[PDB]
């Protein structure tokens, strides 16, 4: 019923709560608000497969929202579930590190850490700068195991090395074609300037 | 056989007695 909706809905959003404002560092509080995410999408859904568009006067939101919500609530729990159980579990996990919008940011669809700024001057330009964020700590999770990679950068862009793979997740030159007449640029990752490596006409 | 499974699990027994 609706009524057992609300009342599983108010202590899931309880629970959530309450670990916004404890802000713990660990790692298992996380999976528990991850676990709690992911109940109160699928409480949406079947709210709204049932014709309801409130629920104690919250807005539910369209299926397709609440499944996409849903799918990426179960992969960060599963994700953090992984990292409990392995040798980076102790280390200080906060909300904010296991945060959808860091799980986002390039490189996609991996918990990282300890985020700083790289900065790209394009062809001299103050007005042409970008903005990146790179990444001390990338946790890269395949099935149950967990092996953290350190972010790089270079003059092409922002890179790790996995299994002796070198992925760019950051590709300089892609914002230089959006932005700039030029392929040359500035790159500032913090006390060091790399330049153009190469001739230049 | 990934994640969509697990939310059409958690649907299904969105009403039934909770085991995990």
């Amino acid at each position: 019923s609706m009524e057992t909706l609300c009342q599983r809905l108010n202590v899931c959003q309880d629970k959530i709560l309450t670990h916004y404002e404890n802000d713990s560092t660990d790692l298992r509080d996380h999976i528990d608000y991850w676990k709690h995410m992911r109940l109160e999408c699928a409480i949406y859904y079947k709210a709204r497969e049932m014709g309801f568009k409130h629920i104690n006067h919250q807005v539910v939101p369209t299926l397709a929202v609440s499944k996409n919500k849903a799918l990426q609530a179960i992969e960060l729990q599963l994700t953090l579930e992984t990292i409990y159980n392995s040798q980076y579990s102790n280390e200080k996990w906060t909300l904010q590190d296991v945060s959808l919008e860091v799980y986002l940011t390039a490189p996609t669809g991996c918990i990282k850490k300890h985020g700083y700024t790289v900065e790209v001057q394009f062809d001299g330009d103050i007005c042409n700068t970008m903005h990146y964020t790179n990444w001390t700590h990338i946790y890269i999770c395949e099935e149950a195991s967990v092996t953290v990679v350190e972010g790089q950068v270079d003059y092409y862009g922002l890179y790790y090395v996995h299994e002796g793979i070198r992925t760019y997740f950051v590709q300089f030159k892609d914002d230089a074609e959006k932005y700039s007449k030029n392929k040359v640029w500035e790159v500032h990752a913090g006390g060091q300037v790399i330049l153009c490596p190469t001739s230049v006409f | 056989a990934t994640i969509d499974m697990n939310f059409q699990s958690d649907l299904l027994s969105i009403f039934e007695e909770n085991l995990f």
